[PDB]
């Protein structure tokens, strides 16, 4: 079982480097931005776990959607989702953009972003605080934890 | 790899000269020109060499096709190869090797000279005592002795300044 | 003076239970600050209460190694906590829970089931609804 | 041999540089097929039988192949199985007497054929 | 041996340049109110480790553009320049002696511009190419003030060999005959390595990284050897280069302590401040330190 | 307090301590507790020509010392 | 040949750090323009000046120095002609 | 976010249109059709830097068409927390100009102070942002026991502050020549294009609702 | 009651202007803004371990939708429907019906954790304080399904803890 064995370490090598940075571009509409701004705040630091807020798109490896999302705003957000390399997460913050909420039996306003990007990671709350978005990205990162990806292409 | 290096350099400046002589998009040319340049640098250095190669570097690789590229930039498009550009490039790479040839397995080559074809370590100093590198004290001559030559060149480039900015749309 | 912070710096490092003690917490996440040792309680997680420092740390939790089974040497959770402890744990009092910790009622969980989206074992929607319009039955008794 | 957005022969058209024979052959584009097997999964009657798509030019290889050039901006077992037939079965239905439309190879090859020079 | 020296010198470019993103992280860090990157694992270093190895073997930004060609050749020409441009600058003992090495870092710096061009060029759509357009011309503008500074202060001492330069700081800094002429120089040093008061508002963004890491640790060793250090004593080069790494590392520090404290400019307020402001005194420091040693007796010793 | 970013620094600092360290090693390794003998000019090119030629060993570190008087 | 191995070195390990980071993982201003050639007029009078120090021992001192100054006169007369005949404005 | 369509000539401009447009919600047709407790959340969030200002524009509204008068502790209430909100509001539009125009670290010092700011809205409401907290009628379930001690620290730690960052910013040369040559507006102006407040105090006439 | 600013003049005092001349060529008040920058270089961080230490809060903060239970008892929600009148993005769907024992009941009790917004009207609503705003907030969830809440999943997100939550009022039902 080497070959088995240092694949299998190799997985773990490549999913705990992932798993290690992800520094995101934030999208940030509405009062969400704020709060993602406060969870830049030295309270609640993302530069302890190697998540540098950045907006170049191309280099992005998870993206935040929050605030309220609209039909005004779709098409150039997902224009933006396309040129996103291939790995890549969502996580959707904030009642607006998790599944509409407040906003939800309204015109011009998208029906939550499931209907738009697919979506790896809820968070409600209204504003989804610091410790409950952090909480979020680390069970992102358990996520990346259980992959099991180069096990796949080794037994495919 | 060899004792002929200086003449595998100025084998690979041919080549660089053929290859954008062959009519490029003139980015390309202007990469073919900076590696043309820079080889050219290595030769001078080669046969001693101690400052000139270096200093056209700065100033021809280092001030014109960075305005070559500025203006490629600007102005030209090539908003949508050829079989006349490739041809000539074969042409290129044919009659040096034809040239190649005529060096290596005959005698020499003559076009209308007479060229002896050998190795270029020939001629060459039989180290005598510098002690200055004489192309150190030769450029420090254009200031001991260079009294009407800097007025007339620096001259000439206030007036390529003016000459510029009117033609540019002075003022 | 600068030989008087490595001796006062390195005390808490011996006081922590040798090296290969303070091997497991730093290599865990970050925690230097132990001497404390207020209280264990159950999961077998420890609860240390420092009031030299500021208000942000003064309760830190050391969690353990397979809590309910699931290999937590790494990979620490929130809500590995029991809820008396994240009464204290939150700073919303400001009392040890301790010193009431229960309460009187034969209905709550020993378990404190953890987040469980993501495993074989976690929640799904559904209706907690009776018969809507009661459909008809065709008649199973064989006429004619 | 159906052509679509991640398409196998298409790509395998367009990323390439290879010999040349003569084959009859007939693309179909993805979708009125799917449409084609939802009705059939929607309607039933229609099963028991076997059934198979038929696209509309089937016309010659290397002549396509060029087309496919001319409009991409450029001068074993997968190329021999496209070498080799692509023949009619005129015994079993298809699109026509099962009720949906089959567009044609150009409008959808336009719409497929991105991703050239600019 | 010689292949040796060669692997000694470029295998720690990759462990310097790493380290010194956690290490600049850091020190936006504790200018801020934060800690961090600390969680993950030990202080952080295996940290650059991982996003490091993760960049590498991120998907290919695929174009999307044309021209494969240009696309490889700009991001090769940057590294290459990152590889080729520690080795002539001497700590004691260099790894090639040259009788000239300054010309050779300005022509270096020349070239790090035609990679800027290139890349540009190649790159996208119309914006992109005024953008870097405009990058460029912030660029070039600075090659005159940093080569006609660093060809007043080699005046005071002859030689284009520095190490004459290091014989000649032995007694007294060069700080102190040149105070204004080296702060002009450390300010065009902070204009070419392109961070912060100057501006960027994509891809192989692994060596483009590299390669202004490279360029700033480049330009903070050529610093420090270029108007400060120590005397160096033969049998025993560790203590010079000790210090010299010290030297080297509170100036890094000094430079990432000035990027996190001032907004940016305008950029005609930036070629105003260039022409307006460096080029006149530049030429007239430049001119004092020619009619200077011509008048205190001391010509230098450029044998 | 900013004891958490000195061992960064400290091992970075021996990413910068490094290459001139090993290089001075083998240069002083590689020429027998000597510092190189640098070439600038041809005069001193040529009295390193003549001091290799005096050596018969093909190299000009050995400096044959003043037991070839007579 | 020395410094050429080491470039040769050092481009064949940056083309193999290309190789595995790829085969791996599977308008203008007429206002622009004039930086460019001002630039590369000041540019030549730097290539003019800059072989000065090799210069500053000979028996002429008196000559070097006042066709130096002059050089050097001369590149700020040009700045001060394009400074006030709006050459570089906004 | 806006989009911008800017008609320029080059380093320089023409014209712009500012197409504001796209985060529009639909706040007036859902007010129209919810009642007045309920709809109390839009005129919280609508504008959401401000959270008890647009509270209290919607409980004076109510309360001026109502003709009921609150008690006096709710209105000094009011007032205190309208001030606190005021001071978040600016701080918050020093803050995000200085991130916009570069000035990386003051935006987290005042970001510090303003995590206290919303400590005190937690100790107060629970909420972090968006504490809706006023009925139309008075402040409703009112502060508890150990606020104003607390308020009084924050007080002198946030003035000790504030004159730090005049020390920082604030006649430092560069952040003043960056912007000093634009934003130059005639009263005359700033009354015909509807302008209200900060342009009408930095801009000559005296005016303060 | 008007104190304005930008109303001063560089007096021209010889000290004075060559003061600001000073300035402009040498970088004082630039060098100032270095020591200040560097004074809060040489603090302490203000921050917290996020795994291992968890920020301040308040008794009234509105979390995680339980329910609760009487003291050896029965459900506390009685179908009254107030928290659907006043729920405001209507989240709050309730179908009720009685049993044969006499007392009235539900049958399903659902709430959208998209359309929640955390008010605290059906907190300051529900007559017998049924519904109550729970104490933490870590849901996080990975899935979309796993947001839309039963009435068994209420019961037992009440009953995964409910001293925490009784804590919490029996500390501060005085002022609501
Ligand atoms: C590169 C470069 O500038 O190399 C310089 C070097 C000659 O040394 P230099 O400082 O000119 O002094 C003469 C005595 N070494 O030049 C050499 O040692 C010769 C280098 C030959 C190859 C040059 C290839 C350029 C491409
Ligand atoms: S979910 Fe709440 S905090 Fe987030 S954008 Fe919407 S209203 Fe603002
Ligand atoms: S807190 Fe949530 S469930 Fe309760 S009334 Fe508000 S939106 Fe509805
Ligand atoms: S207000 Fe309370 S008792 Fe009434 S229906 Fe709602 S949860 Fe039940």
């Amino acid at each position: 079982s080497r070959g088995e064995y240092v694949v299998a370490k190799l997985d773990d090598l490549i999913n705990w480097a992932r798993r290690s940075s992800l520094w995101p571009m934030t999208f940030g509409l509405a009062c969400c931005a704020v709060e993602m701004m406060h969870m830049a705040a030295p309270r609640y630091d993302m530069d302890r776990f190697g998540v540098v807020f950045r907006a170049s798109p191309r280099q992005s490896d998870v993206m935040i959607v929050a605030g309220t999302l609209t039909n005004k705003m779709a098409p150039a957000l997902r224009k933006v989702y396309d040129q996103m390399p291939e790995p890549r997460y969502v996580v959707s913050m904030g009642s607006c953009a998790n599944g509409g909420g407040y906003y939800h039996y309204s015109y011009s306003v998208v029906r939550g972003c499931d209907r738009i990007v697919p979506v790896d990671i809820y968070v409600p709350g209204c504003p989804p605080t610091a410790e409950a978005l952090l909480y979020g990205i680390l069970q992102l990162q358990k996520k990346i934890k259980r992959e099991k990806r180069l096990r796949i292409w080794y037994r495919r | 790899m060899m004792t002929y290096i200086v003449f595998i350099l100025s084998i690979i400046f041919v080549m660089g000269f053929v290859g954008f002589s062959s009519k490029p998009s003139p980015i390309y040319g202007g990469l073919g020109l900076i590696v043309s340049g820079g080889v050219g640098c290595g030769i001078v250095l080669n046969f001693g060499g101690s400052f000139l190669g270096l200093m056209v570097f700065l100033i021809y690789l280092g001030g014109m096709m960075v305005v070559f590229g500025y203006t490629t930039a600007m102005a030209t498009e090539q908003y949508p190869s050829n079989k006349v550009v490739l041809g000539t490039f074969i042409t290129g790479l044919l009659m040096e090797f034809l040239m190649v040839y005529y060096v290596l397995k005959d005698k020499e080559v003559e076009i209308v000279f007479k060229f002896n074809g050998m190795g270029d370590w020939v001629i060459y100093d039989t180290g005598d005592s510098g002690f200055f590198s004489e192309e150190a004290m030769g450029i420090a001559a254009l200031y001991s002795y260079g009294t009407w030559l800097v007025i007339v060149t620096g001259w000439s480039l206030l007036i390529g300044v003016v000459v510029i900015m009117e033609i540019t749309r002075g003022n | 003076e600068l030989l008087q912070v490595l001796k006062r710096g390195l005390q808490q490092v011996s006081g922590h239970g040798g090296l290969r003690g303070y091997l497991r917490v730093l290599f865990r996440a970050n925690d230097v600050r132990v001497g404390t040792l207020v209280g264990e309680d159950k999961y077998g997680n420890k609860y240390y209460e420092d009031n030299k420092q500021f208000f942000g740390r003064h309760r830190w939790v050391i969690y353990t190694t397979e809590m309910n089974g699931k290999n937590t040497f790494w990979d620490v959770d929130g809500s590995m906590v029991p809820p008396e402890w994240h009464r204290w744990l939150h700073c919303m009092t400001d009392d040890p829970p301790t010193v009431k910790p229960p309460t009187a009622r034969k209905f709550i969980w020993t378990n404190h089931k953890f987040n469980l989206s993501g495993t074989p074992q976690q929640y799904v929607p559904y209706s907690t609804t009776r018969k809507k319009i009661q459909e008809w039955v065709p008649p199973s008794t064989p006429y004619k | 041999d159906i052509f679509g957005r991640e398409d196998r022969f298409l790509n395998y058209f367009a990323n390439i540089r290879s010999l040349g024979k003569k084959t009859v052959k007939q693309p179909v584009y993805i979708v009125d097929v799917t449409k084609g097997i939802i009705n059939a999964i929607k309607d039933p009657d229609a099963r028991g039988k076997t059934f198979a798509f038929v696209g509309p030019n089937r016309y010659l290889l290397f002549d396509l192949v060029q087309y496919v050039f001319a409009v991409a901006h450029r001068p074993r077992d997968k190329v021999e199985r496209i070498h080799t037939t692509d023949r009619t079965l005129p015994h079993l239905p298809g699109l026509e007497d099962l009720g949906v439309q089959a567009t044609p190879l150009e409008l959808k090859a336009i719409e497929v054929l991105r991703r050239h020079r600019t | 041996m010689f292949m040796i020296n060669v692997l000694t010198l470029i295998i720690p470019i990759l462990l310097a340049v790493a380290f010194l993103t956690l290490v600049e992280r850091k020190v936006l860090g504790y200018m801020q109110f934060r800690k961090g990157p600390n969680v993950v694992g030990p202080y952080g270093l295996l940290q650059p480790i991982a996003d490091a190895i993760k960049l590498f073997i991120k998907e290919p930004l695929r174009p999307a553009t044309s021209s494969i060609s240009m696309f490889i050749l700009a991001p090769i020409l940057a590294l290459t320049l990152a590889l080729t441009m520690w080795i002539p600058l001497p700590m004691p003992y260099p790894l090639i002696n040259m009788n000239l090495g300054v010309l050779f870092m300005l022509a270096m710096s020349s070239l790090a511009v035609y990679s800027i061009l290139w890349s540009g060029w190649a790159s996208n759509s119309k914006y992109a190419l005024i953008g870097a357009l405009r990058a460029v011309a912030q660029t070039i503008s600075y090659e005159v003030t940093l080569a006609i500074i660093l060809l007043s202060v080699l005046l005071m001492n002859g030689s284009f060999t520095l190490s004459t330069l290091i014989i000649t700081q032995e007694q007294v800094w060069l700080i102190f005959p040149a105070w204004p002429l080296a702060m002009m120089w450390f300010i065009s040093t902070l204009a070419e390595t392109n961070r912060a008061p100057f501006d960027l508002t994509a891809g192989p963004f692994a060596l483009f990284f590299m390669a202004e890491y490279a360029n700033i640790i480049m330009m903070n060793i050529f610093t420090t050897t270029l108007f400060l250090g120590a005397f160096h004593n033969p049998y025993m080069p560790e203590l010079y280069t000790i210090n010299f790494t010290i030297k080297s590392l509170l100036l890094s520090i000094t430079f990432l302590w000035i990027r996190a404290s001032y907004p940016r400019f305008r950029y005609d307020q930036l070629m105003h401040l260039l022409w307006k402001n460096f080029l006149p005194l530049t030429l007239a420091l430049c001119m004092w330190h020619v009619s200077l040693p011509i008048l205190l007796s001391s010509i230098p010793p450029q044998t | 307090m900013w004891f958490e970013v000195l061992p960064g620094i400290a091992v970075m600092g021996v990413c910068l301590f490094i290459p001139g360290m090993a290089t001075a090693r083998i240069h002083r390794f590689s020429n027998g507790g000597r510092e190189k003998r640098v070439a600038h000019y041809s005069y001193q090119w040529y009295l390193m020509e003549r001091d290799r030629r005096v050596s018969g060993v093909n190299r000009y570190y050995v400096s044959k010392g003043l037991e070839n008087i007579d | 040949m020395n410094l050429m191995i080491t470039l040769l070195t050092n481009f064949t390990l940056a083309t193999l750090l290309v190789t595995i980071a790829f085969w791996l993982p599977q308008p203008f201003s007429m206002k622009f323009f004039l930086v460019a050639i001002t630039f590369l007029l000041f540019d030549l009078e730097i290539a003019l000046l800059l072989p000065l120090p090799w210069a500053s021992q000979t028996t002429n001192l008196n000559t070097m120095l006042t066709m130096a100054l002059l050089l050097i006169f001369l590149l700020a007369v040009s700045l001060a002609y394009e400074w006030t005949q709006k050459g570089l404005e906004w | 976010v806006l989009r911008l369509v800017m008609e320029l000539s080059g380093e320089m401009v023409r014209k712009c249109d500012p197409h504001i447009g796209l985060l529009h919600r639909g706040t007036e047709k859902l007010i129209e059709y919810k009642t007045y407790l309920q709809a109390l959340p839009y005129f919280d969030r609508l504008d959401y830097v401000s959270m008890m200002c647009n509270e209290q524009a919607y409980s004076l509204a109510v309360e001026k068409l109502l003709n009921i008068q609150p008690p006096p502790r709710a209105q000094w209430i009011r007032v205190l927390f309208g001030e606190i909100t005021r001071l978040l509001n600016h701080i918050m539009a020093v803050t995000t100009h200085a991130l916009d125009i570069g000035a990386m670290t003051p935006f987290f010092w005042m970001f510090e102070e303003r995590e206290k700011m919303f400590e005190f809205y937690e100790r107060v409401s629970g909420a972090r942002m968006h504490a809706a907290y006023v009925r139309p009628g008075g402040v409703h379930q009112d502060l508890p026991l150990g606020l104003m001690d607390d308020i009084y620290e924050f007080s002198k730690n946030f003035s000790l502050r504030i004159d730090e960052l005049e020390e920082m910013l604030t006649n430092n040369r560069i952040w003043r020549n960056r912007t000093v040559d634009i934003g130059v507006v005639t009263a005359e102006d700033a009354l015909n294009y509807g302008f209200s407040g900060v342009m009408l105090r930095g801009s000559g006439i005296q005016w303060d609702l | 009651t008007y104190k304005y600013v930008n109303l001063r003049e560089p007096s021209m005092d010889m000290k004075s202007v060559t003061d600001r001349a000073a300035q402009t060529l040498l970088w004082t008040e630039l060098i100032r803004g270095l020591g200040m920058t560097l004074s809060y270089l040489f603090r302490e961080p203000a921050t917290i371990n996020y795994p291992f230490e968890k920020g301040p809060l308040s008794p009234r903060f509105r979390g995680e939708h339980a329910l609760r239970r009487y003291p050896s008892g029965e459900e506390r929600c009685i179908a009254c429907k107030l928290c659907e009148a006043v729920c405001p993005a209507q989240a709050i769907t309730i179908e009720a019906e009685p049993r044969a024992d006499g007392s009235r009941r539900t049958t399903r009790y659902d709430i959208d954790m998209t359309k929640c917004i955390y008010c605290g009207f059906c907190q300051e609503a529900c007559p017998v304080d049924a519904i109550v705003e729970g104490p933490n907030f870590e849901f996080s969830t990975e899935t979309h399904e796993e947001l839309l809440y039963n009435k068994e999943k209420l019961l037992n997100n009440g009953d995964k803890w409910e001293a925490e939550i009784a804590a919490n009022i029996q500390a501060d039902y005085l002022y609501r």
